[PDB]
RNA sequence: CGGCCCGAGGCGGCGGGGGCGACGGGCGGAACUUAAGCAUAUCAGUACGCCCCGGAGGAGAAACCAACCGGGAUUCCCCG
């Protein structure tokens, strides 16, 4: 014997196997495109944002991160995002600054949506 | 006749050489274990049956160790204030016996079981050991058996917390009847409240 | 106005999943118009009519997937209070020992009349 | 403070949002004569403990 | 090769292992009274083996009992004792390691008084295997078929020469010193 | 190498935990106050603190009372 200490013997360990499912029906959550995005914020400061800087400002659900925002906007408006900045306003809402890819016109995308 | 008549006769000779040796080996061992411990089988099978044990699925036995001697009050610096009749600190005696305290300790540790009864197994200068019988009341062997399924009904929860076991009954005075016992039968509080009531009838 | 709950009964899962996709997207359009009116009320509750049905068809399917099992999911178990689940059965409460019973069959219950 | 936890920010954000008058159409709708919302507060004389 | 000598004598064993080893030391050390000491001196191995061979021909049903949806030996302390008390047991076999020892401490005295031979045999677990149970305190022969009395009468003879009740009640046990035992 | 004994880790089904200004059960437990002062006594086996049930709870089929030409488990009401 090499070690002077007594350790617990190695014994088989099983995986779990519940006899009935604890969640028989898979329900939805807060996140899904068209629910994570709420509406755009329309101001003259924010119109300048689109004509130059190619950027659209949106209100989104507070629980969404930057990677969930990029994917949602790409699937709903069929376009290409480049970078997303975010903040939580003094009232509790989440604002996203969404910059489109350098070969897309956010005027063409804000116009089809109604933002103009 | 059977064998348990001899075992009962033997246990009435605790001073004998034989039982003095066996009582010595048990106290050395119990001193090497924890205060509350599960037992595989009863250490005294004949006394266990006298108190209601049955070798079926749903009956369990635990050994409980409690400490010997009197009671000391919880008063900071050993100071009672107030009237001089109330000044004593050391030399007091607990109101419940040590057998009853053993059942209450194991009821608190295992609150999903039902305490049935208890009996003595050993003692030395610092400790006494008791064994407690407990029933699991949701086992099907227990529930479907008319002999024991009185304890599956919910007025039997935490019996030892309410003074309903045999040792708890003795401290309330309930092993007596007649002269000397007329002021305790429902409860000591209940007889006081009945005897001190002003009943103002309509046609007084 | 808007969708009746009865007229989505009989529709397939795909025809209900596909119908929910347009309702979600339409509320994005209508929230965008609000922030940049009678229809927007009816659309919120069209979404609720459909999700009501998608869940009601899924519960009746699963509650037959387990109809004859020993262990059932806890959502599909009877509706009882915590105290009722823990009570003895009336048969269990009426059980008597063997000797006690064989004495109740001897000496039955009898009707009789006494006179003044 | 300029360095606040998100949990304190959210409870402060709600006191700001609900600090409002009764709308005037609500005064016509519900036929009210008390028109002041006495649950309002002002920053100079308040002690929001949030 | 972490260590050049052997470390096994210095292992700190778990609490449960240390207590049962020290318990066995305490019974070599103390002074054991004769009624308790007689369970520390069972029958030899040769005579035990050739009783176990006789006994397994009066062995009850093992695995026909799920297929059932003879002279046999008896088991259990309640039934054995009432047979010694009516002079029907012809041999009692008592186990050596009954954990509550007071269940059988009195039983050799009873067999002596009533005229029944007895034998203390090792491991109650083995007796259980004779009656298809896990363990048992005692077994008893009540009678045998005629081909076996040329052995039963001879086994009683070997029992009589080997089990002596008089010196059983006179001899203490224990009392063994460390340097003495080696 | 198997058996029995005494333990260890994991897996499955089932149960426990918290909540209430009353009534109910078990513990710990005052002082103001009265005594025309104040120590025993009284207030009070109360306030208050901790634990535990139920729709009621507790108690219960004599190791009882009696002293009679006798009653007969427990609880509650009238009476002294
Ligand atoms: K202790
Ligand atoms: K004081
Ligand atoms: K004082
Ligand atoms: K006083
Ligand atoms: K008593
Ligand atoms: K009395
Ligand atoms: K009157
Ligand atoms: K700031
Ligand atoms: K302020
Ligand atoms: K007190
Ligand atoms: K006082
Ligand atoms: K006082
Ligand atoms: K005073
Ligand atoms: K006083
Ligand atoms: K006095
Ligand atoms: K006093
Ligand atoms: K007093
Ligand atoms: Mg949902
Ligand atoms: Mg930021
Ligand atoms: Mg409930
Ligand atoms: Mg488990
Ligand atoms: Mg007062
Ligand atoms: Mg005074
Ligand atoms: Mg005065
Ligand atoms: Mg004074
Ligand atoms: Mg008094
Ligand atoms: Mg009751």
């Amino acid at each position: 014997r090499t070690n002077v200490h007594f350790f617990r013997p190695k014994t088989l360990v099983h995986k779990k196997a519940p006899l009935y499912p604890r969640n028989p029906i898979k329900k939805g959550s807060w996140d899904d495109p068209c629910d994570l995005l709420r509406y755009p914020i329309k101001t003259d400061e924010n119109t300048t944002q689109i004509e130059k800087n190619n950027t659209i400002v949106f209100i989104v659900d507070r629980r969404a991160s930057k990677p969930e925002i990029r994917k949602a906007f790409e699937t709903v408006f069929e376009t290409k995002v480049a970078r997303v900045n975010t903040l939580i306003t003094p009232l509790g809402l989440k604002k996203a600054f969404i910059r489109l890819a350098p070969d897309v016109q956010a005027m063409d995308v804000a116009s089809k949506m109604g933002l103009a | 006749m059977g064998a348990y008549k001899y075992v009962q006769e033997l246990w009435r000779k605790k001073q004998s050489e034989a039982l003095h040796y066996l009582f010595r080996l048990r106290t050395w061992e119990y001193r090497q274990l924890n205060a509350i411990k599960r037992c595989s089988h009863p250490t005294r099978p004949e006394k266990a049956r006298r108190l209601g044990y049955k070798a079926k699925r749903g009956y369990v036995v635990y050994r409980v160790r409690v400490r010997r001697g009197g009671r000391k009050r919880q008063c900071v610096h050993g100071i009672s204030y107030g009237k001089p009749r109330n000044i004593g600190i050391v030399g007091l005696k607990p109101s419940r016996s040590l057998r009853a305290l053993a059942e209450q300790k194991v009821g608190r540790r295992l609150p999903s079981l039902r305490v049935l009864n208890s009996y003595w197994v050993a003692q030395d200068g610092s400790y006494k050991w008791y064994e407690v019988i407990l029933i699991d009341p949701f086992h099907p062997w227990i529930r479907n058996d008319p002999k024991i399924n009185w304890i599956c009904n919910p007025v039997m929860k935490r019996r030892e917390c309410r003074g309903l076991t045999s040792a708890g009954r003795k401290a309330r005075g309930l092993h007596n009847k007649g002269i000397g016992a007329m002021k305790l039968r429902p409860s000591k509080r209940a007889a006081w409240k009945r005897n001190h009531t002003r009943s103002l009838r309509r046609y007084r | 106005p808007g969708l009746k709950a009865k007229d989505l009964v009989g529709l397939s899962q795909e025809d209900l999943q596909r119908k929910l996709a347009d309702l979600k997207r339409e509320l994005l359009s209508l929230r965008t118009m609000k922030a940049t009116i009678a229809r927007f009320r009816v659309c919120k509750k069209d979404v609720a009519r459909v999700l009501t049905v998608i869940n009601q068809k899924a519960r009746d399917e699963a509650r037959a997937a387990f109809e004859g099992a020993e262990h059932i999911p806890k959502t599909f178990r009877p509706r009882l209070t915590h105290a009722m689940r823990c009570q003895l059965t009336e048969k269990q409460k009426r059980l008597l020992p063997s000797k006690l019973m064989k004495r109740k069959l001897q000496f039955p219950k009898l009707k009789y009349a006494v006179k003044v | 403070t300029a360095n606040k936890t998100l949990s304190r920010k959210l409870r402060l954000a709600k006191k700001t949002k609900t600090n409002k008058n009764i709308p005037r159409w609500v005064i016509a709708k519900d036929h009210l004569k008390k028109t002041w919302n006495y649950k309002r507060h002002h920053w100079r004389r308040s002690h929001l403990k949030l | 090769s972490k260590c050049d000598f052997d470390l096994t004598p210095f292992v700190r064993w778990p609490r449960q292992v240390r207590i049962q080893r020290q318990k066995a030391v305490l019974q070599r050390r103390l002074k054991v009274p004769p009624t308790v000491n007689q369970f520390m001196n069972p029958i030899s191995r040769n005579l035990t083996n050739e009783i176990f061979n006789l006994a397994r021909k009066y062995s009850p049903e093992s695995k026909e009992e799920h297929k059932a949806r003879k002279l046999v030996i008896a088991s259990g302390i309640r039934r054995i004792t009432s047979l010694v008390e009516s002079k029907r047991a012809k041999l009692v076999l008592i186990a050596n390691d009954v954990d509550p020892l007071e269940l059988v401490l009195w039983l050799p005295t009873l067999c002596h008084k009533m005229g029944v031979p007895y034998a203390i045999v090792r491991t109650k677990g083995d007796l259980g295997k004779l009656v298809h149970l896990k363990k048992t305190t005692s077994v008893c022969f009540t009678d045998v078929n005629p081909e076996d009395k040329p052995t039963f009468d001879k086994i009683l003879a070997a029992v009589a020469h080997e089990v002596d009740y008089a010196k059983a009640m006179k001899t203490y046990g224990g009392g063994v010193r460390r340097e003495d035992e080696a």
